[PDB]
């Protein structure tokens, strides 16, 4: 989930976009 | 902004930023 992709490894523009409706 | 380590309220704060009037859903547990 969001969690692993961006607070415990680095975050990105790709994943945040992966969680916008 | 969003390329770091993200959590909590900072990870909301970039969620709200980037993903404007699309809004989003943050669900921190799964």
């Amino acid at each position: 989930g969001i969690v692993e992709q961006c607070c415990t490894s680095i975050c990105s523009l790709y994943q945040l976009e992966n969680y916008c409706n | 902004f969003v390329n770091q380590h993200l959590c909590g309220s900072h990870l909301v704060e970039a969620l709200y930023l980037v993903c404007x009037e699309r809004x989003f859903f943050y669900t921190p547990k799964t």
